[PDB]
């Protein structure tokens, strides 16, 4: 649900 | 939880941005409602250009537009719009 980019 | 927000653009220049994010939604209202700025991990290319700030909602990356699309769908779209990044990312978000 949380993505890093 | 989201106010009346204005549109911003900025240039940051470029691993990757150094940024998490993740979909907002409200349970109350069965809705998504964007894609936003968590965290900015200290020393990464976003916060070495310092103009992204937490809680900003992506709207866009290099005019692949986030908008209209279900918070996994924009997700994907971030995931691959990224994908193909010396360089310069172009980001539009929304600012309360």
């Amino acid at each position: 649900t949380i993505i890093t980019l | 939880e989201f106010g009346t927000r204005e549109f911003l653009t900025f240039e940051v220049p470029l691993a990757g941005l150094g940024v998490s994010v993740k979909g907002n939604r409200s349970k109350e209202n069965h809705a998504d409602l964007g894609i936003f700025v968590k965290s900015i991990i200290n020393g990464g290319a976003a916060s070495k250009d310092g103009r992204l700030r937490v809680n900003d909602q992506l709207i866009a990356v290099n005019g692949e537009s986030l908008l209209g699309k279900a918070n996994q769908e924009a997700m994907e779209t971030l995931r691959r719009s990224m994908s193909t990044e010396r360089g310069m990312i172009q980001l539009i978000v929304a600012r309360r």
